[PDB]
């Protein structure tokens, strides 16, 4: 038959990929305590006008 | 009528006095409210987070 047998993966994947790609998403620009650190300032900049 | 008038005003004045000071404790307490929505919509937007 027309037959098509893929790439079929098992994944060796260690905690270090795991580790950083927590870390850019948790510590990066998009941080959600770091989009609680523009809040601080949203809550300093509201605060002071 | 001068009596009246002038003795008249002086409550006029004592009134708009007791509503300007309510009116205060309601604008105090509304501008303080609208920081509230900038607090929910912040705040969903961190409940937000993927």
């Amino acid at each position: 038959s027309d037959v098509n047998i893929t790439s079929k993966p098992i994944e060796g994947k260690g905690i270090f990929s795991k580790l950083k790609a927590t870390l850019q998403e948790m510590t990066g620009k998009d941080g959600s305590i770091t989009k609680y650190d523009e809040s601080l300032t949203n809550d300093i900049k509201s605060l002071n006008t | 009528r001068l009596e009246y008038e002038i003795k008249t005003l002086e409550q006029v004045k004592e009134s708009t006095s007791r509503a300007q000071e309510m009116t205060q404790n309601s604008m105090k307490a509304l501008q303080d409210m609208v920081k509230l929505l900038e607090d929910f919509k912040v705040k969903v937007t961190q409940a937000a987070s993927d």
